[PDB]
């Protein structure tokens, strides 16, 4: 018996492979880099073993088959479908987006059938069960009827409470579904997520040995947010013209003073790889902290429960 | 962030009073009627004797030999007790009672057993002949739900 | 009407004065340095004005009196008590520790009625509500009584469950209060805080113009953690013998590969001041952000809930 | 950083007890008085009979034919029950009661109806003549708030 790896940790590693492979590095060199940039041993250890099979000439799909407890049949088949069709790059991008959506969805049920499914049944009916069970403590409560009425009339009068229960359900479903003119002012710009991804990708390609300009040309093709893609094309154009990396960044609001000042050190130090790796880890942890997706649950959780109980009493 | 134990427990005692409200309100009325019945009785004696001694039902309180004034046989929830041809009716006051029983009344009437009589207790009745009474149908009768099991008699009970 | 300054910003500045003054720099030169190293204008601006009074010959306590909205009566009196008794150095160290405890205590109530208060009520009773909910689903559960007992006996038998709920509460309170044989292995070593303080102190004395070795001799007397003091005495001893600063650091785990690589660039560039200032501000921001403070919550969160449910079950 | 759910919910149950304190404290007193009333009654029998048989109110317990000793008609909250000229007064003990009702008392007295009597229940009273009593005004009367709706009678109630 062996377990997989965390949702976070699959995420980081699938993202960073998709990024390196779409950069045109050799698959074995992609594998080496993410292993060598890893913080947990179990990841660095596996990825050396996956790479060891790839250097014997096996496909990535067949190399991941050595860890079926970590990469399930659906993951390998996605890889292998990409390898068979000549689309390994775009299926890894798909898998990275998949792993990101999976981790975010995990944090965000749990915060405040897997665990998400069992916890989501369990939260969706907790209250409405409470409710039915206070309303089953005997007869002649607030709002009931006597049991001798005809059933249809008894059930229709309680319709109030059947309704307050369904509304309670709809609410906890909404919290679980949501929760996992200046025209340019209205466009979605770069977020925290998109800066964290950028920084990880660049930290990744620099630590591997790619120059800054080669890493930026790859990244400018793999950036999801259009306004950031436009930002990064401008940063790369500025750097390729001979402007200093920290100065192309300083023109764009999305990079704080600390980010620019830290990058500006990294330029003079030949340590940009790592400046970016520490920036990226800082951002990835700020991202996963960012907490209102769990407090607003609980607001609607007990607020609806209490609204039911109040409802019939009155 | 915290304080819901004080808020719910103050609101469960509030709703507990609302559930305990109708129980105390019919237990209560049912209690105020049980007295109209006690005030009605004990006047059976006068009426019984009058009938057995004369063979005619006492026309009114004075005939029966009781507070010549109906209003003189009142109580806390009872506004009075009148004897009308052997039938003794008790009226519920207007102050100090339930709400759906005030100004409402019941009757006690008897029947010749021949050598003795038997008494009945129920909703208001009028005497027709010396051995027959009938529902004083009019709308002021104390509702069946407020009457004891021992006072559910119908106008034609024998 | 004028406001004070942030808890963070009093902190940084009281620390860095205590550090410079305990170094034996002149008080006016201490004042100049922290002003000249400041990032906010309002701080650099005041501290020039406090220094302007000190160069007219006034005490530091009387110079801070020009900003009574920033340095309260209790702060000045501590300074003035230090100045009157010949202990200005040790009362500034006390004030720096005070300001650090004040900022940390501020972040840490406020963090998460705001959102923290609403989320903390909401987490503290979630479980104990679930619990009362499953135990109110009728009669004749595990461990109950029949309702016809006398109330006092019924309530006393359940005392088990009333107790398992309170314990659940105490636990989630502990996680919210805390959280905002090899004998040497057991000693508290250097933390993030202690590295951030060190780096700020050194960034501070180098930017002012002190050499590396003069700054290390002061710092080795003002380091609070004993194991770090022992580390820093070894770093200073190595440097004074002619070993290169990055090489004395590289022997000690508390300095990452990059801190060392970055310091190693600073040695060859004559920019150790700039390097240390940016290292320090990176660390100070990592400190105030700060992942095990959230995983251990959840351990006690569901672990206590489950302990209750099992408790009556049995 | 965290633990406020335990701190607020321990402090809402604390304030819940403070709000539930005066409710249980008058419900409680009102309960201890309802007994002084039950101990006072049931002694109406002796007093009624004594009056109807002799036409004079019993001067004291012995006359009424009850525990010759007032203190022998005590209870948990009742320190005693004395019959003084047909008036039966019940005293509240000093231990085991509310706080503003101990050592306090009420009275039950009757009135000649002529052939029968009617009883009253209320705050302490003294008998003046065979058909008149008056407030035993002195400061030890159980406060109106603690008396049932059925025991709000005034010295001149008829």
């Amino acid at each position: 018996g062996f377990g997989g790896v965390e949702g976070k940790d699959i995420l980081v590693f699938t993202r960073q492979f998709a990024t390196m492979i779409d950069a045109g590095l050799p698959l074995v060199q992609c594998l080496d880099i993410l292993a060598s940039q890893m913080d947990n041993p179990s990841f660095k250890k596996v990825l050396f073993a996956i790479k060891s099979k790839v250097e014997q000439g096996s496909t990535f799909a067949d190399a991941l088959k050595e860890h079926p407890k970590v990469f399930d049949e659906l993951y390998v088949q996605l890889c292998a479908a990409g390898e068979v069709g000549g689309i390994l790059d775009a299926i890894l991008n798909r898998l990275a987006a998949y792993r990101e959506k999976n981790e975010k969805l995990k944090s965000k049920v749990k915060s405040a059938l897997v665990a998400i499914g069992v916890t989501a049944v369990l939260l969706l009916k907790v209250t409405p069960v409470f409710e039915k069970m206070f309303a089953d403590f005997g007869s002649e409560l607030p709002g009931p009827t006597q049991m001798i009425v005809n059933f249809s009339h008894m059930a229709q009068e309680y319709f109030f409470h059947v309704a307050g229960s369904i509304v309670a359900v709809v609410m906890s479903f909404t919290w679980s579904y949501r929760q996992p003119l200046f025209m340019p002012v209205f466009g979605p710009v770069l977020r925290k997520v998109a800066v964290a991804r950028f920084t990880r990708t660049l930290g990744t390609m620099i630590s591997s040995g790619v120059p800054i300009l080669d890493a930026l040309d790859v990244t400018a093709k793999t950036a999801g947010n259009r306004t950031v893609e436009d930002a990064i094309i401008y940063v790369r154009g500025k750097i390729a013209e001979g402007k200093n990396i920290a100065g192309p960044l300083a023109e764009t609001k999305v990079f704080p003073s600390m980010v620019v000042q830290m990058i500006g050190v990294g330029e003079a130090t030949g340590a940009m790889d790592t400046m970016l790796n520490k920036i990226a880890d800082f951002y990835d942890d700020e991202v996963d902290a960012a907490a209102m997706i769990e407090p607003v649950l609980m607001v609607f959780l007990g607020g609806v429960v209490g609204g039911f109980l109040i409802g019939m009493y009155l | 962030f915290t304080l819901i134990e004080l808020m719910i427990v103050i609101a469960i005692v509030g709703i507990l009073a609302a559930v305990a409200l109708p129980a105390y309100q019919d237990y209560t009325a049912r209690a105020q009627v049980s007295e109209a019945i006690l005030l009605a009785e004990g006047q059976k004696s006068a009426v019984t004797e009058y009938y057995l001694n004369h063979g005619k039902w006492p026309e009114n309180n004075t005939s029966a030999g009781v507070a010549s004034s109906p209003t003189d046989i009142k109580g806390k929830y009872v506004k009075e007790v009148e004897v009308k041809n052997g039938v003794v009716t008790a009226t519920m006051l207007s102050s100090g009672v339930n709400n759906e029983i005030k100004g409402k009344k019941l009757s006690l009437w008897a029947r010749r057993e021949n050598g003795s009589v038997k008494w009945f207790c129920g909703q208001p009745v009028t005497r027709t002949d010396d051995d027959t009474v009938a529902d004083a149908k009019d709308g002021k009768e104390i509702d069946t739900k407020h009457l004891p099991s021992t006072c559910r008699d119908n106008f034609d009970a024998k």
